[PDB]
């Protein structure tokens, strides 16, 4: 790689990410999208499942 | 789903297994999914 | 509004030897929606390339895209004296077509 | 794969022409048509495109109100329609082919007319 030199010439650093999908284990999730609490009135509740 | 649950408790006993009641509350749950039909225990060795 | 500016305005200067004819983009081209034309002089363009490297029926291989993000390459592996040509580059990435101003204008 | 273009007009500041773009057989039903500028001694602006089956025609923001574009699905013949003569609107229009689908994503210019010269006179 040279620093004068054409982009198809120049460095792209390639990070794979390998992830399948059966998803049994579940050993690494997203954040959930967590939302905030709504007491005192009827609400249709789902905390952790 | 491999499930090992634990607890630990203090004994003034020489050689017996303890009565009483005690309630063995969860530790961990490993997700594994492999045929587990053979087990074995690891000990450690004194040596000078 | 993206525009794409072309780099070398006259660098062929009747050129005997391979060239890097390039165009540049506001926002990065998404997915090589891209394509180079060949306007003769008195003559309407001739599609030259699709996508970033796709080539053209009747057009030979010796004509190379080599682009990626902003796509920018258009390369004549050994040059010829009928291909000399203004060459023009276009978009389809939510732009209303446009195009560029042109690299080989004399 | 022939789409003839029609001759030079001889059109009067402020008076309308409408260009003859003709479409081989099979070019219009499977293919859009599309309009560009390429004004005198300057590059090529896209001003829009026809769809010959469903009548659809979208221009850029510069061109809207400014022309028309017609296409005859008898006889294959691809029109477009200037409002007035303007003194910049000299220029050499030019139709050529489209995708306008999906499974085809690359929306480029497949065949080129020869042109249309339009000025104050011929
Ligand atoms: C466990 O044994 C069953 C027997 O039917 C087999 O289908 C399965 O593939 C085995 N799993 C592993 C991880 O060896």
């Amino acid at each position: 790689f040279q620093p004068t030199n054409g982009v198809g010439y120049q460095p792209y650093r390639v990070v794979v990410l390998s992830f399948e999908l059966l998803h049994a284990p579940a050993t690494v999730c997203g954040p959930k999208k967590s939302t905030n609490l709504v007491k005192n009135k009827c609400v249709n509740f789902n905390f952790n499942g | 789903y491999f499930k090992i649950y634990s607890k630990h408790t203090p004994i003034n006993l020489v050689r017996d297994l303890p009565q009483g009641f005690s309630a063995l509350e969860p530790l961990v749950d490993l997700p594994i999914g492999i045929n587990i039909t053979r087990f074995q225990t690891l000990l450690a060795l004194h040596r000078s | 509004e993206i525009v794409l500016t072309q780099s070398p305005g006259t660098l062929s200067l009747s050129p005997g030897e391979r060239a890097t004819l390039s165009c540049r983009a506001s926002q990065s081209v998404s997915g090589s929606y891209l394509a180079w034309y060949q306007q003769k002089p008195g003559q309407a363009p001739s599609l030259l390339i699709y996508g970033a490297s796709s080539r053209a029926t009747g057009i030979p291989d010796r004509f190379s895209g080599s682009g990626s993000g902003t796509d920018f390459t258009l390369t004549i592996s050994r040059l010829e004296p009928e291909d000399f040509a203004v060459y023009y580059c276009q978009q389809y990435v939510n732009s209303p077509r446009t195009f560029g101003q042109g690299t080989k204008l004399e | 794969v022939q789409l003839v273009q029609s001759g030079a007009e001889v059109k009067k500041p402020g008076s309308s022409v409408k260009v003859s773009c003709k479409a081989s057989g099979g070019t219009f039903n499977t293919y859009a048509i599309n309009w560009v500028r390429q004004a005198p001694g300057q590059g090529l602006e896209w001003m829009g495109r026809i769809i010959p089956m469903f009548g659809i025609a979208n221009y850029a923001q510069k061109f809207q109100g400014t022309v028309t574009f017609t296409a005859d699905k008898s006889t294959s013949t691809a029109y477009m329609e200037l409002s007035s003569l303007r003194y910049e609107d000299t220029a050499v229009y030019y139709c050529a082919r489209s995708a306008y689908y999906s499974e085809s994503s690359g929306y480029y210019l497949d065949y080129w007319g020869q042109g249309t010269l339009v000025t104050v006179s011929s």
